[PDB]
């Protein structure tokens, strides 16, 4: 599952 | 986890 916040995107 | 911001990327 990944999340995108503004210009940054995280994946876990 | 790892996050990517623009052309650069960072973890933790």
């Amino acid at each position: 599952e990944c999340r995108e916040y503004g210009p940054v995107k995280v994946v876990a | 986890a790892v996050c990517e911001c623009g052309p650069t990327r960072e973890c933790k």
